[PDB]
Formats: C-alpha cells, sequence, structure tokens
C-alpha cells in the first residue's frame, strides 16, 4: 500500500527470527529505535504490529522519532521514544515501470499536524486561503493527494525504497512473539547444568523407568524438589539427580 | 489568513507539479539527441505544448498575489520569476509571429551553402565544409569568397525578417514593466530587496564598460603580437598599417582564434604540449578517460559523480542509422538523473571538453535541495564560469603529470609557458573586445532609437575601433550581415560569454589561494585541496535562493566586478609582449588604407 493507505496489521503468538534479517544482505537503512538489534531476539515485548508503505529514498530519513517535515508531518507521525526499528531496501527492479509509476499516492497538505500513529484517509481538499472549496478545484483547493512518479531512470536519491516499521510496546497480556533460543543437544550420565522451558539445575541426566502423562512437563517427588523431567524436543522421560558431592 | 502563507501553499504545490512534466520533457528530449526519427519530431509537439501551457495557467494564478507584502526572500525570488508574463501580453494575432519567424530562420540557418555560384559542383553542411575550408586553407582569394558565400547568401533573406522581430520583440517590455528588450536580459543581474546589496538593472552597463578599460591595453598588445605573425606569410599582401582583415581570424565570426596556432605558432622548435600519442600507446578509451576526470573531481572535495550515468548515457557514436547531434551540451532532467552528451575521441580538445561538461553536472546537484523554480544558477554568466575553471586547471603541466598523460621528465622553461598561455589568452582574453560590441550592438538596437538605415554603418565603426578588423570588402546598407552569427540570431542572452572569463578567474584566485599554491596562477592546481573544495561548496550550493552578488562576496570578498585578478594570471605573458611589441605598430585608430 502507498504511504497515505499505510496498514497496520497484528502478528502474536508464534516464533519470529530476527537473525536472519540482520545478514539478509539486503537492507539499506536497516534502523532500530530504543533497542539494539543484537539483545532483540533474547528478550521480547508485545504489540508487535508491523507497518507497510513505499518511501522515496531521499526522505527516507524523515521517518524516525522526534524527526519532522512533509512525510513525518502530513503522511505518518513517529511517536517521540519510539521503541522499534525500521528496515528499508531499494525497489528499483520491480517497484518502478517506463515512464513513471503513478501508482502511489501521499498527502501534501493537512489542517493540523498528524499525531502518531494516526492513520488518515479522506477524500476533502484543504483551504489555503478563506474561500471554500466546493469540490472544484481552484486557485486555493489544491488536492492533497498527489501522485508519486517512479522511473527507471530516476536518480538513488528520488528511487521509490521499499520500507517497513516494527514497533514494540508493553501491555497488561502475556509475552507475544519472542525468538527461538537455539535449543542445544542433550548428554547424559554427566554432571551438566541444564535450562528446560521454565526450570533449570545441575544434576546428572540418566533414563527413568517411570512414566508421566501427556499433558505433564516436569516430575518432583519430595520438598518441591524436581528430579523428572521430560525434554519437549523428544518426548522421553529423564530423570536428575545430584551428582557427586559430599565430605573428604 | 495572510498572503504570505498562501504563496507558500501555492509555491509547493507548482513545485511538485512542476518536476513531473519537467521530467517527462526532458527525458524525451534526450532520446531525440541519441535516436532521431520521423515520429520523434511529432513528438514534440505533444509533450512541448503541455509544458508551455502549465506555465501559461500558473503565471496567471500567481498574478494576484500583491508582492508588497512577502519579507521572506526565498519566495519572493520564486514568484518574480513565475510571474514573468513572457508572450501573454502579446495578442494572438500578434503571438502568431514569434513561431512563425522563430523557425523559418532556424532552417535558414540550418541550410550550409558554399556552392560556387554559376559552378554547381559540390558543397557540404556548416560543420564539414564551412570550418574546413577556413581553418586549414591559407588562400587570401577562396576565403574572401568563402566569406561571402554565409554573409551573402543566408543573412541576405534575414533583413526583412530580423527587423520584423525586434520591433514587435522590443514591445513587449512596456507590457512587461520593463524599459526594452534589452533590458530585459538585464534583470537577470538585477537584484532588489536587499538593502545594500541592491544590482541596478543599469548597472550592468557601466560596470561591464568600466572593466574594459584595462582589457584594453593587454589587448591593444595582444593584436600588435598576433597581428605581426600573421604578416610572415603575407609580409606584402596586407599593409601593417591597419587592422587586420575578418575573414584571418579562425572562424567566421572570429570568435575563437584557436585555428592560427599553424601560422602564428610563437616557438615552433621546442615540442608543444601534446599527449595524443601518449594516451594511445596507453590503450586509453571512453570509459578511462571520464574515469581519470571523475577521481580528479572527488579529490577535490566535491561529491563523486553518480551511478545512473555510466550505464544510462552514451559515451560513443552509437550504431549507423543513428545521425543524431552529440554536441558536448550539460543535461539535468531532474528527479535525480543527469546524463552528459558528447561524442568521445581521441583528441586534446575532447580530453579538455570531458574534464569542462562534469562541470556543469557538479553544479546541478549543488542546488538540488532548492525548490524547481531556484534548481538554477545565480545567473546566466554563473553556470558558465562554473564548467570552465577545472578545464584551466586540467590544461596545465603539473595536472598532466600527476596523472601520467605527459612524459615524466618536461622542463617548465620560459617559451613552453608562454606558448601556453599565449594560446589560452587568443581565445578567452582575444574574444572579449567581440563578445562586448555585439552585446552592445544588440541592447542599443533594440532601445529602438536608431532609424533602419543606420543599423549597419554604425555595426562596422565600432568594430574597427574596439575589434580592430578592417572590412574585406564594402559592403551597403541592405546586407544582414550582424544577423549571421548563430546567437544574435537565434536569441540567446551573449553577455554571459563576457562574465564568463571574469567569473572564472575570479574564482581561480580564490581557489588557489586557498590551496595555498607557491608560484603563479598558470602553474596553480586545484586537485589535493580540500579545503578550496569546501569553499567552492559553499557557494555553489546557495544556487538562486541567494542574490548573485552575495556569492562573490564568499569567494573573492569584493561585492563589485573585479577585472584586477585577470592579469595577474597573464603577467609573465604581459611583460614578454611588451618587449616584442618594440617596434610593432601598437594602438589603431581609425584605419580606410587597406581597402580605402
Ligand atoms: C520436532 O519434533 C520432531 C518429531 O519427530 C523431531 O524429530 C524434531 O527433532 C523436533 N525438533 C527439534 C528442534 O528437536
Ligand atoms: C533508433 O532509430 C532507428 C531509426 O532512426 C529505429 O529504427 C530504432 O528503433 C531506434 N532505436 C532506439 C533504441 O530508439
Ligand atoms: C524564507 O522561508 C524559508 C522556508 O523554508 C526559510 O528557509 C528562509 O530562511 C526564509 N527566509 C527569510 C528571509 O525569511
Ligand atoms: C500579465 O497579464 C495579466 C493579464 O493580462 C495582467 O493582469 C498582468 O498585469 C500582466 N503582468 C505583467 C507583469 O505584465
Ligand atoms: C563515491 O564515493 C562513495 C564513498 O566512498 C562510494 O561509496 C561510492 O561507490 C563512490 N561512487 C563512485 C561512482 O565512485
Ligand atoms: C595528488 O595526490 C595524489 C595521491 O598522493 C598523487 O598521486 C598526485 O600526484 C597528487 N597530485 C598533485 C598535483 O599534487
Ligand atoms: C628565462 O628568462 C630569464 C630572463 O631573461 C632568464 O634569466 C632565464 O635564463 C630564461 N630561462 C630559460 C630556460 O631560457
Amino acid at each position: 500500500a502507498s504511504v497515505y493507505a499505510w496498514n497496520r496489521k497484528r502478528i502474536s503468538n508464534c516464533v519470529a527470527d530476527y537473525s536472519v534479517l540482520y545478514n539478509s544482505a539486503s537492507f539499506s537503512t536497516f534502523k532500530c529505535y530504543g533497542v539494539s538489534p543484537t539483545k532483540l531476539n533474547d528478550l521480547c515485548f508485545t504489540n508487535v504490529y508491523a507497518d507497510s508503505f513505499v518511501i522515496r529514498g531521499d526522505e527516507v530519513r524523515q521517518i524516525a522519532p522526534g524527526q519532522t517535515g512533509k512525510i513525518a508531518d502530513y503522511n505518518y507521525k513517529l511517536p517521540d521514544d519510539f521503541t522499534g526499528c525500521v528496515i528499508a531496501w531499494n525497489s528499483n527492479n520491480l517497484d518502478s515501470k517506463v515512464g513513471g509509476n503513478y501508482n502511489y499516492l501521499y498527502r501534501l497538505f493537512r489542517k493540523s499536524n498528524l499525531k502518531p500513529f494516526e492513520r488518515d484517509i479522506s477524500t476533502e481538499i484543504y483551504q489555503a486561503g478563506s474561500t471554500p472549496c466546493n469540490g472544484v478545484e481552484g486557485f486555493n483547493c489544491y488536492f492533497p493527494l498527489q501522485s508519486y512518479g517512479f522511473q527507471p531512470t530516476n536518480g538513488v536519491g528520488y528511487q521509490p525504497y521499499r520500507v517497513v516499521v516494527l514497533s514494540f510496546e508493553l501491555l497488561h497480556a502475556p509475552a507475544t512473539v519472542c525468538g527461538p533460543k537455539k535449543s542445544t543437544n542433550l548428554v547424559k550420565n554427566k554432571c551438566v547444568n541444564f535450562n528446560f522451558n521454565g526450570l533449570t539445575g545441575t544434576g546428572v541426566l540418566t533414563e527413568s523407568n517411570k512414566k508421566f502423562l501427556p499433558f505433564q512437563q516436569f516430575g518432583r517427588d519430595i520438598a518441591d524438589t524436581t528430579d523428572a523431567v521430560r525434554d519437549p524436543q523428544t518426548l522421553e522421560i529423564l530423570d536428575i539427580t545430584p551428582c557427586s558431592f559430599g565430605g573428604v | 489568513s495572510t498572503i504570505e502563507e498562501q504563496a507558500k501553499t501555492f509555491l509547493d504545490k507548482f513545485n511538485h507539479e512542476a518536476e513531473d512534466l519537467f521530467y517527462q520533457s526532458s527525458l524525451a528530449s534526450w532520446n531525440y539527441n541519441t535516436n532521431i526519427t520521423e515520429e520523434n519530431v511529432q513528438n514534440m509537439n505533444n509533450a512541448g505544448d503541455k509544458w508551455s501551457a502549465f506555465l501559461k495557467e500558473q503565471s496567471t494564478l500567481a498574478q494576484m498575489y500583491p508582492l508588497q507584502e512577502i519579507q521572506n526572500l526565498t519566495v519572493k525570488l520564486q514568484l518574480q520569476a513565475l510571474q514573468q508574463n513572457g508572450s501573454s501580453v502579446l495578442s494572438e494575432d500578434k503571438s502568431k509571429r514569434l513561431n512563425t519567424i522563430l523557425n523559418t530562420m532556424s532552417t535558414i540557418y540550418s541550410t550550409g551553402k558554399v556552392c560556387n555560384p554559376d559552378n554547381p559542383q559540390e558543397c557540404l553542411l556548416l560543420e564539414p565544409g564551412l570550418n574546413e575550408i577556413m581553418a586549414n586553407s591559407l588562400d587570401y582569394n577562396e576565403r574572401l569568397w568563402a566569406w561571402e558565400s554565409w554573409r551573402s547568401e543566408v543573412g541576405k533573406q534575414l533583413r526583412p525578417l530580423y527587423e520584423e522581430y525586434v520591433v514587435l520583440k522590443n514591445e513587449m517590455a512596456r507590457a512587461n514593466h520593463y524599459e526594452d528588450y534589452g533590458d530585459y536580459w538585464r534583470g537577470d543581474y538585477e537584484v532588489n530587496g536587499v538593502d545594500g546589496y541592491d544590482y541596478s538593472r543599469g548597472q550592468l552597463i557601466e560596470d561591464v564598460e568600466h572593466t574594459f578599460e584595462e582589457i584594453k591595453p593587454l589587448y591593444e598588445h595582444l593584436h600588435a603580437y598576433v597581428r605581426a605573425k600573421l604578416m610572415n606569410a603575407y609580409p606584402s599582401y596586407i599593409s601593417p598599417i591597419g587592422c587586420l582583415p575578418a575573414h584571418l581570424l579562425g572562424d567566421m565570426w572570429g570568435r575563437f582564434w584557436t585555428n592560427l596556432y599553424s601560422l602564428t605558432v610563437p616557438f615552433g622548435q621546442k615540442p608543444n604540449i601534446d599527449v595524443t600519442d601518449a594516451m594511445v600507446d596507453q590503450a586509453w578509451d571512453a570509459q578511462r578517460i571520464f574515469k581519470e576526470a571523475e577521481k580528479f573531481f572527488v579529490s577535490v572535495g566535491l561529491p563523486n559523480m553518480t551511478q545512473g550515468f555510466w550505464e544510462n548515457s552514451m559515451l560513443t557514436d552509437p550504431g549507423n542509422v543513428q545521425k543524431a547531434v552529440c554536441h558536448p551540451t550539460a543535461w539535468d532532467l531532474g528527479k535525480g538523473d543527469f546524463r552528459i552528451l558528447m561524442c568521445t575521441k581521441v583528441t586534446m580538445d575532447d580530453f579538455l571538453t570531458a574534464h569542462h561538461e562534469m562541470g556543469h553536472i557538479q553544479y546541478d546537484m549543488a542546488y538540488a535541495a532548492q525548490p524547481f523554480l531556484l534548481r538554477n544558477g545565480a545567473n546566466e554568466g554563473f553556470h558558465e564560469a562554473v564548467g570552465e575553471i577545472m578545464s584551466l586547471s586540467a590544461a596545465t603541466p603539473k595536472h598532466l603529470k600527476s596523472i601520467g598523460l605527459l612524459s615524466p621528465d618536461f622542463q617548465e622553461d620560459n617559451e613552453t609557458e608562454i606558448n601556453f598561455l599565449l594560446k589560452q589568452a587568443l581565445t578567452i582574453v582575444g574574444t572579449l573586445p567581440f563578445t562586448y560590441m555585439l552585446e552592445k550592438w544588440r541592447w542599443m538596437v533594440f532601445k529602438g532609437e536608431i532609424p533602419k538605415d543606420q543599423w549597419m554603418k554604425k555595426w562596422w565603426e565600432m568594430k574597427r575601433e574596439i575589434v580592430g578588423v578592417v572590412e574585406p570588402v564594402p559592403h551597403d546598407e541592405t546586407y544582414c550581415d550582424p544577423a549571421s552569427l548563430f546567437h544574435v540570431s537565434n536569441d540567446y542572452s551573449f553577455i554571459r560569454y563576457y562574465t564568463r572569463t571574469l567569473y572564472q578567474f575570479q574564482f581561480q584566485e580564490a581557489l588557489c589561494q586557498a590551496a595555498k599554491h607557491e608560484g603563479p596562477l598558470h602553474k596553480c592546481d586545484i586537485s589535493n585541496s580540500t579545503e578550496a573544495g569546501q569553499k567552492l561548496f559553499n557557494m555553489l550550493r546557495l544556487g538562486k535562493s541567494e542574490p548573485w552578488t552575495l556569492a562573490l562576496e564568499n569567494v573573492v570578498g569584493a561585492k563589485n566586478m573585479n577585472v584586477r585578478p585577470l592579469l595577474n594570471y597573464f603577467e609573465p605573458l604581459f611583460t614578454w609582449l611588451k618587449d616584442q611589441n618594440k617596434n610593432s605598430f601598437v594602438g589603431w585608430s581609425t584605419d580606410w588604407s587597406p581597402y580605402a
């Protein structure tokens, strides 16, 4: 969609890998605000809504928290202290056609500055002066919606850069999408520290004869001591015992 | 509820609309210069009419805005140019006389004819036929006929047409609240709205004339020396007491005296500064010729060239059916699209021309951030002078040895520098009197206080006095030779060339001083100097947003037109010329002797 008709979608309850994004070797203005890309996977937040639109290469910098301008003020406003990342890459080879790609429109005028995270679609027209416009364009009507021109021979600054926006916020709800925490292969008959899904400890991992019902995760015997954990990647229950220790 | 905000709203709307139409028109023009087809010319009218018609509609809308309440100067200049009525003031019956007259004269000038009367053997166009027979031959008899082959076969029919052109183009000045059509061209240099920095339209004439008093003494010795070397091949055919014939100045109009190298070589014993055989030995091509120019620009400090030109523009002559002209020109299509149109060749001039072309392209991106209306030079002279400063540095031996085109061991003696400096003066200093007189003739003739009969007698009198040329054969008033020149005939302001010399050298001294180069200016270089690049970039990016007069103060600090930093470049040459002209008759008065 175009900048004046940017979409807001919902993504939740799954796992997304941002590591592949970093080494995509295709992004030109991968910028993160309020969070480093490296620590974006270990910790996860809610409100992972995403936005998609097309922005010309020259005015890419306008899309940033605390940054105003034409697109940032009349088309899409980013709130201050924005917690998220913006990914942009060139799309010359496909987002362009001979004679000019007159398919993307943008807002050139507005009665008031756009508030952060506001979607504005309208047919009305601007009032430059005092005489109202009754739908007929005149000396002070200035139909705000103007179509972009993206020719294949346009300069790099004027090239239409394909850009998307990712945002993260807080809510009183369980955490939404996170990253996969690179589960490591197990080892048996060794005093090895373990960190399963939620619980962690140190002990010797051995075979077990007891049978768990299909809805348990870990087991304990006495005094809230965990001694039987079923790994999720194998669905096999294994005993846990503290390894050798004592006085000498 | 104010005019200032309303004007800003309109300008923003116009900027996005105008650039879109301009880009579509600009790209169409490039193709016609690379692939000419019978349908391409038909395409021009479809694109041209709407683009021109677009400005007409916008100009009317901008007229109702009063100009007495816009304190802002950025939009004040923009509204001034957008409100130029131009041909709108002319009536429909009178307006149709513009295109009808303009196009007919264009076709007439494009007809090359050197076929001998009563002897129709053959004759080619202007470029192949006219230039070769005058720039190479050394025969007085045929050259005189060649002089008459164009001033009596092409300009004769322009007398009833040119006169009609200046009577109706002079009327629009009153409708445009201007003094005359000549004064209209002076509006480019006019500055208003800034206290102390205002430049009156009439201030151009006095400033141009004031700087001409110091040019003449240099020209008196230059003309005295150049004429002395002309009688070596003509000891007695021309008397050494008057001026020189018009048809012995290299070109038909004598604008450039480059062709006089063979006849007037200062010291031909030692080899000249030529690297044509050097580059062919190393197998240079179009890509390498331009690439070495690009790294020269970035070394100075300016941003390097873009990426959408090598694979977008054309360098050599493509194909065989494509006969489109490839004259060296600068293309500014807008929206980040920039191209260069020229035919690469293994020649000295083309190598220098390559460095000259990128100068205009570099200036285009400097004011890219400026709006579409202000996306232009400060005045008509700035755009040309900016593109020539590097050409002077590119010809210096120091720059050539840096890349390796010149031999590693090339001594720099007295004669080596005088030979190089003198030729630059001929094509720069030599053409200054010719530029000034022609523009002065255009101003006075457009004023209207000149009867028909004395159009031509006054044209010749000052040429013999200022330029110093004797008429090869008397001509009566019916002839219209002054209208045969390319720029004057096709309605181009020739004053820009006169200011080109005064602008290129003023910046050269400032840039050379910024580089802290030790030595004379002729040996100065601009590369490997980041400080000089920053100084140039500061004024280039201003564009038309700031007054042109303010630009000068940012580089040389002199608000007026300073002619002093032009003799300094030729001080080694001037001293030698004075000694060489000890016996030559320096200083010519009115002279009817050669053709009494
Ligand atoms: C997912 O379950 C399949 C079921 O056989 C198993 O083969 C696979 O190893 C599991 N994934 C991981 C990462 O262990
Ligand atoms: C070039 O021009 C020729 C004829 O002038 C035409 O047949 C050909 O299609 C043109 N090619 C391009 C790429 O414009
Ligand atoms: C005029 O307005 C422009 C708006 O961008 C501003 O940049 C400039 O400084 C203003 N100049 C004056 C003299 O008010
Ligand atoms: C331009 O033409 C319009 C319409 O005739 C007129 O109102 C206006 O005064 C003219 N402006 C100039 C500068 O000639
Ligand atoms: C221009 O310089 C930049 C900065 O070093 C570089 O990335 C780019 O490739 C250069 N472009 C050309 C055409 O040399
Ligand atoms: C400029 O610097 C380069 C890099 O050292 C050098 O190769 C070149 O000869 C220098 N040119 C001049 C004129 O100093
Ligand atoms: C150049 O001229 C000066 C002044 O006469 C003289 O001293 C010097 O030797 C000359 N140099 C050469 C190389 O002729």
